[PDB]
DNA sequence: GCATGGCGCCCGAACAGGGACTG
DNA sequence: CAGTCCCTGTTCGGGCGCC
């Protein structure tokens, strides 16, 4: 059956024209046997027989399934997506279990023959045009244009949406207190109504579609719990990701490496903590796609700790409206994080965990408001609702932070759970320069022609240095001074640079990096008691300046 | 189908698609809203549904204004508003109240409604589009596209802007002291009265709309405490500038010098008559910074008279309406904030600094909005023209929430950055 | 230049309505932050509040009374009122109608206040009172300063203008408040001289009732016994 | 239903002096209170508005202050007229509230009651009932107690009584109090006694008589 | 001669704009 | 200043996972 739904219009590429592309010859075994599937087709209404004046035409071939050993019209419309008008996709996002709610009653549904049911534009069909060769040199093979929404065509997906969706509408509308979780050619159907009025709602409802080209086949969910949906299954109180068969094989090698990191990461979802970022680097560095690679320890390490994890299944929950929601944070190994969002004492809704480190002079309050930043996100997208958070890191920690950071920024409502690893900033400069500490005047330089350049301080009591440096320029070497005088020099010192980069940098608070020197400069000021550092113009000809200026301006041009 | 009018043409700038921005997340609270506030749009057709065939799109929001309750729809219309140009500011600009600036009260009025019924353009409706979240992603978006002109589109005003002078030009010519300035969804009304006559005079303005079809939102007066109500009216006289000031100190350590000399020298590109060598001379050779040093009467001789130099309007500073505006932001510091506004470097139009709102709730980023808001709202008001801003933030941050505290018809275009205390340049003390 | 007057009918019956009118000039019921406020104050008691009406008619009613309040004006006129239905001899008291302004985001305070009407609730009907001297006796007369009393004994409605030897005397006065017995009222002077001029120079208590027209006057014949 | 209360009723103090009086609330009012002046007269004036802020044309002897529960009023150096009851009203929250007021008075050197009793009146008693005045004069402070005793026999039935306010010249109290019974029963004994309990003759001074 | 579309993740490359050096 | 280089941030491409 085909649906009286109005066809929505779909134009070419501006500027472009159909795809006029050759057909290739094939046996009289795969022609005669596309001729079957393309016949049955023919009188289903799902194609029909186009006139000589259509130029158009894509290549379409036939495949058998091992299996049944049976045939299959496969399609190549390769060419008519380049050609065909980009469309706005309306599906945002997938529905996530977490977001569901307690219903007495629940009904999974799934149509049959979707696409195939969904007419397709009239005056866009010519594009659809292919042609089945004939045995031989005889006369041309036989045209067919497609009048239903053809299965690998760019458009299709997005209209058949619409389709469904606006079909389902008028249902909606008439029965509001009946959730129909629609996603593409599946229907979740839910309510607090008795197992009799609802099973006569669900009724209701695959008639309706049936009437509207929808039909809702024998493949459904009925008293049926567990509920196959989205991947998951669905039980009256709680629900569970379907298994994860994790590839375990002998030999691993770059690709099969993404099909483990990947489901991991699937699995991050309700499994408790979970770390990758181990065997991750696995993949870094520009590679190949089957070229074998070594499992690392350190790597060998995240399997073990996580194998362990999906060793012992778990179960997540439903959410409850009134109940308002709480997201615990974790901190984990060097960038890693975790979270376990949830309602009741130990009732995880979901969990989850977080890498990225945004730049690469960072810290760790910063990935902290990384974290929750990005919760709250994913929160407002399966909740709507803002979570309550609980994190490790003292009301104190925090606000010194902010007060101080020149950079505004903030965390909603919120309270500390002590339990460590606990987060802190580990140094902190001075306010006011220190009295008792030599005050160095840190520089450097260098020339973008020779990749080479020195850098050193000068002390108020005369003290010097000048350690050369091969390729690495001024940022590098104004950054190196002021590393020095974290070497050589006390537990108390003052220091005066004439680079911002450099100067704000380190101000930042940094407590991690990307480069080692600044790690290093890092694990001075950890290490000392007490800094401070000062800025000033260079070339100003200020006081201290002057000094290390020359003293490193050995190859200031040419 | 609202109005027998003949729909003027507009056609985005050249070698330009029209607006194609993702949705971003919405809170229920937000969505149930703007379900309700968008189906009876479409009912008395001002909108349409459509589907995946428009390749364009907007974001969508709204907030529960606080100045009535009553929540707004807000579409980001910024890429297409700026997709399309010729158009309203060269064809059919809105010239400015020289002396909107002048009045002592101003007030603004949500003029919104009176784009309802005016019909948009047959073709440029495609690029209106914009959709509609669902929580936990239950079903797909809910899409729709303007029919009339649409709020928050720098062409409504335009296209309205004939039908708009003439309502007012009766209340004009019978009330020649007040100055009346529109910028897209508002109404910028200001006079020389009494608080207590402004006010009227201002609802009375408002009659004189409605006895024409433009209905403007009814704002909320309460009897409780904190009568914010009492400050929607605009003051352009506690609107002074912020100049630089440089420090005072009886005995100068080292480390003092330095900062001065520092600040005396950005500020140099501000205010050319600003030398620093008899002054930082005080700092020859290399030595501990704690040290206190004798301010030379050849020294602090400058020091006194480079500050007399920081107290005036700086080297014949001029505004060209032609030019784009920028703003900065500095987070001072225990909830102040401070500003320049300037079309070119280092030639400031103006300087100030937004103290603070007593609902700041110690939260910078609500802070920083207001900060935003307010300082575009002056930016309306003194120009007539929006500031483009140099956001202190991180934008991970500023995304997350900026709405929530959100509260105006408009939206300015913004970026980020991550630029250290400099120098205590814009000061602090 | 601001002021405000409570009109009224001062009294009422039980379970009666009365409506006071609050008539002001020096500002407007139509600027913004304008209001009229309706404080009472029972006889003796602290000061309690009654409603208060605003430009925009968001009008806010004492919790204890809205059941028997209703505020309203007459912008016009510059007139404020004030309804209490089915009234009780609780609600007897003086009632002041402020004139209640909110100044900025922070001020609202009743700026300027009227001089009140005295509302009393009472079925009493208006009556005269009864006279009667008092003289010492038993404890005959000192070479020293003697007390005479007068006694003005069940009358309605207050109040009484009582003076001695039609204000010749006015030093030792002491004229009380009076209280309600049996639903009416009762109050004395007393007023004191040297023996040297009492009972030597005559002394008299002069009492006036205005409602009830009546004017009298009291000789104080000294003890007999 | 914000309650507010003066603990400090009745205060009494000297010209030239200095006084604070106490205003608290049942929550954090946010620094909504005002202070009113209603004097003996009755008139009632605006003296501070945001519990620190001075009403125009009010004497620079004025200020308050206070925070969240706890606030207070304090009159610089006494006059003759600030002698008065003073209101602080809450205006955070509808409905409004005053509190219950502080009485200022006047410190005076403490004196007697000059006691007074009195028969009933001839012509009282020719309409057939009977009173028993006794007037308690220029007494201080207020704080005075009257006791009545027929033939040793005390009673209470008929006891009325009415307290002055502090004479503005004096600074004294008087108070009238009276015994209404019956004719017949008036002729139904013989004493009548009055005692007054003052603050300063630990011996209750009494007058009294027989018919 | 092998889906179409969506979201997530991990990685690396091209790209953009601001500050600094060189002649 | 004009012409280039450093550096950091952002966007977009590729592969996998899930639907
Ligand atoms: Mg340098």
């Amino acid at each position: 059956p085909i649906s009286p739904i109005e066809t929505v219009p779909v134009k070419l590429k501006p500027g472009m024209d159909g795809p006029k592309v050759k057909q290739w010859p094939l046996t009289e075994e795969k022609i005669k046997a596309l001729v079957e599937i393309c016949t049955e087709m023919e009188k289903e209404g799902k194609i029909s027989k186009i006139g000589p004046e259509n130029p158009y035409n894509t290549p379409v071939f036939a495949i058998k399934k091992k299996d049944s050993t049976k045939w299959r019209k496969l399609v190549d419309f390769r060419e008519l997506n380049k050609r065909t008008q980009d469309f706005w996709e309306v599906q945002l996002g997938i529905p996530h279990p977490a977001g569901l709610k307690k219903k007495k009653s629940v009904t999974v549904l799934d149509v049959g023959d979707a696409y195939f049911s969904v007419p397709l534009d009239e005056d866009f069909r010519k594009y659809t045009a292919f042609t089945i060769p004939s045995i031989n040199n005889e006369t041309p093979g036989i045209r067919y244009q497609y009048n239903v929404l053809p299965q690998g065509w760019k458009g299709s997906p997005a209209i058949f949406q619409s389709s469904m969706t606006k079909i389902l509408e008028p249902f909606k509308k008439q029965n509001p207190d009946i959730v129909i979780y629609q996603y593409m050619d599946d229907l979740y159907v839910g309510s607090d109504l008795e197992i009799g009025q609802h099973r006569t709602k669900i009724e209701e409802l695959r008639q309706h579609l049936l009437r509207w080209g929808l039909t809702t086949p024998d493949k459904k969910h009925q008293k049926e719990p567990p509920f196959l949906w989205m991947g998951y299954e669905l039980h009256p109180d709680k629900w569970t990701v379907q298994p994860i068969v994790l590839p375990e094989k002998d030999s691993w090698t770059v690709n099969d490496i993404c099909k483990l990191v990947g489901k991991l990461n699937w699995a991050s979802q309700i499994y408790p903590g979970i770390k990758v970022r181990q065997l991750s680097k696995l993949l870094r560095g520009t590679k190949a796609l089957t070229e074998v690679i070594p499992l690392t320890e350190e790597a060998e390490l995240e399997l073990a700790e996580n194998r362990e994890i999906l060793k012992e299944p778990v179960h997540g929950v439903y959410y409850d409206p009134s109940k308002d929601l709480i997201a615990e944070i974790q901190k984990q190994g060097q960038g890693q994080w975790t979270y376990q969002i949830y309602q009741e004492p130990f009732k995880n809704l979901k969990t989850g965990k977080y890498a990225r480190m945004r730049g690469a002079h960072t810290n760790d309050v910063k990935q902290l408001t990384e974290a929750v930043q990005k919760i709250t996100t994913e929160s407002i997208v399966i909740w709507g609702k803002t979570p309550k958070f609980k994190l490790p890191i003292q009301k104190e920690t925090w606000e010194t932070w902010w007060t101080e950071y020149w950079q505004a920024t903030w965390i909603p409502e919120w309270e500390f759970v002590n339990t460590p690893p606990l987060v802190k900033l580990w140094y902190q400069l001075e306010k006011e320069p220190i009295v008792g500490a030599e005050t160095f005047y840190v520089d450097g330089a260098a020339n973008r022609e020779t990749k080479l350049g020195k850098a050193g301080y000068v002390t108020n009591k005369g003290r010097q240095k000048v350690v050369p440096l091969t390729n690495t320029t001024n940022q590098k070497t104004e950054l190196q001074a002021i590393y020095l005088a974290l070497q050589d020099s006390g537990l108390e010192v003052n220091i005066v640079t004439d680079s911002q980069y450099a100067l704000g940098i380190i101000q930042a608070q940094p407590d991690k990096s990307e480069s080692e020197l600044v790690n290093q400069i890092i694990e001075q000021l950890i290490k000392k008691e007490k800094v401070y550092l000062a800025w000033v113009p260079a070339h100003k000809g200020i006081g201290g300046n002057e000094q290390v200026d020359k003293l490193v301006s050995a190859g200031i041009r040419k | 189908p609202i109005s027998p009018i003949e729909t003027v043409p507009v056609k985005l700038k050249p070698g330009m698609d029209g607006p194609k921005v993702k949705q971003w997340p919405l809170t229920e609270e937000k969505i149930k809203a703007l379900v309700e506030i968008c189906t009876e749009m479409e009912k008395e057709g001002k909108i349409s549904k459509i589907g995946p065939e428009n390749p364009y799109n907007t974001p969508v929001f709204a907030i529960k204004k606080k100045d009535s309750t009553k929540w707004r729809k807000l579409v980001d219309f910024r890429e297409l508003n700026k997709r399309t140009q010729d158009f309203w500011e060269v064809q059919l600009g809105i010239p400015h109240p020289a002396g909107l600036k002048k009045k002592k009260s101003v007030t603004v009025l949500d003029v919104g409604d009176a784009y309802f019924s005016v019909p948009l353009d047959e073709d440029f409706r495609k690029y209106t589009a914009f959709t509609i979240p669902s929580i936990n992603n239950e079903t797909p978006g809910i899409r729709y596209q303007y029919n009339v002109l649409p709020q928050g589109w720098k062409g409504s005003p335009a296209i309205f802007q004939s039908s708009m002078t003439k309502i007012l030009e009766p209340f004009k010519k019978q009330n020649p002291d007040i100055v009346i300035y529109q910028y897209m969804d508002d109404l910028y009304v200001g006079s020389d009265l009494e608080i207590g006559q402004h006010r009227t005079k201002i609802e009375e303005l408002r009659q004189h709309l409605l006895r024409w079809g433009l209905t403007t939102p009814d704002k909320k007066h309460q009897k409780e405490p904190p009568f914010l109500w009492m400050g929607y009216e605009l003051h352009p006289d506690k609107w002074t500038v912020q100049p630089i000031v440089l420090p005072e100190k009886d005995s100068w350590t080292v480390n003092d010098i330095q900062k001065l000399v520092g600040k005396l020298n950005w500020a140099s590109q501000i205010y050319p008559g600003i030398k620093v060598r008899q002054l930082s001379k005080l700092l020859r050779g290399t030595k501990a910074l704690t040290e206190v040093i004798p301010l030379t009467e050849e020294a602090e001789l400058e020091l006194a008279e480079n500050r007399e130099i920081l107290k005036e309007p700086v080297h014949g500073v001029y505004y060209d309406p032609s030019k784009d505006l920028i703003a900065e932001i500095q987070k001072q510091g225990q909830g102040q904030w401070t500003y320049q506004i300037y079309q070119e470097p280092f030639k400031n139009l103006k300087t100030g600094k937004y103290a603070r709102m007593r609902g700041a709730h110690t939260n910078d980023v609500k802070q920083l909005t207001e900060a935003v808001q307010k300082i575009t709202t002056e930016s309306i008001v003194i120009w007539g023209k929006t500031p483009k801003f140099k956001l202190p933030i991180q934008k991970e941050t500023w995304e997350t929430w900026w709405t929530e505290y959100w509260q105006a018809t408009w939206i300015p275009e913004w970026e980020f950055v991550n630029t250290p205390p400099l120098v205590k340049l814009w000061y602090q003390l | 230049q601001i002021t405000l007057k409570e009109s009224g009918p001062g009294i009422v019956q039980p379970s009666q309505p009365f409506r006071l009118t609050c008539t002001f000039s020096g500002f407007s019921l139509s600027t913004s932050g304008i209001g009229v406020t309706w404080i009472r104050q029972p006889s003796g008691k602290g000061l309690e509040w009654l409603a208060t009406i605003w430009w925009d008619d968001d009008n806010r009613y004492n919790p204890s009374l809205k059941s028997r309040l209703t505020v309203s004006k007459d912008t016009s006129n510059n007139q404020a009122f004030l309804n209490m239905m089915t009234v009780e001899t609780a609600d007897t008291a003086i009632y002041y109608c402020a004139q209640s302004a909110i100044t900025s985001v922070t001020d609202s305070a009743m700026d300027h206040w009227g001089q009140g009407t005295s509302v009393t609730v009472s079925s009493a009907k208006t009556t005269p009172p009864s006279v009667y001297p008092l003289a010492p006796g038993s404890a005959a007369q000192t070479n020293s300063m003697v007390t005479l009393g007068c006694l003005v004994k069940g009358y309605f409605p207050e109040p009484v203008t009582v003076t001695w030897n039609s204000g010749s005397l006015s030093s030792g006065v002491h004229t009380f408040p009076a209280v309600l017995q049996s639903d009416l009222y009762t109050l004395s002077s007393s007023v004191t001289v040297p023996s040297s001029t009492w009972p030597s120079e005559t002394v008299t208590c002069n009492v006036a009732h205005p409602a009830s027209s009546t004017k009298v006057d009291k000789k104080i014949v000294p003890a007999d016994c | 239903d914000i309650q507010m209360t003066q603990t400090t009723s009745s205060l009494s103090a000297s010209l030239g002096d200095r006084v604070t009086i106490s205003c608290s609330a049942s929550q954090d009012i946010s620094s909504y209170l005002n202070w009113y002046q209603q004097k003996p007269e009755g008139t009632v004036k605006l003296l501070i508005y945001y519990t620190s802020s001075l009403h125009s044309g009010v004497p620079s002897r004025f200020s308050g202050s206070g925070s969240g529960t706890d606030y207070s009023l304090t009159i610089s150096n006494l006059e003759p007229e600030d002698i008065a009851t003073y209101y602080c009203q809450q205006y955070s929250k509808f409905p409004w509230t005053f509190g219950g007021g502080t009485k200022l008075e006047i410190k005076r050197a403490d004196a007697a009651p000059t006691v007074s009793i009195f028969p009933p009146s001839s012509e009282q008693l020719t309409s057939g009932g009977a009173s028993v005045v006794c007037f308690l004069n220029n007494f201080y402070p207020k704080d005075i107690n009257v006791k009545w005793k027929i033939d040793g026999s005390e009673r209470q039935n008929g006891v009325l009584n009415s307290w002055t306010d502090q004479d503005s010249k004096d600074s004294t109290y008087s108070m009238s109090s009276t015994l209404t019974l019956t004719k017949d029963e008036y002729e139904r004994h013989n004493s009548y006694t009055c005692e007054a309990t003052h603050k300063t003759s630990t011996s209750p001074i009494v007058k009294s008589f027989n018919r």
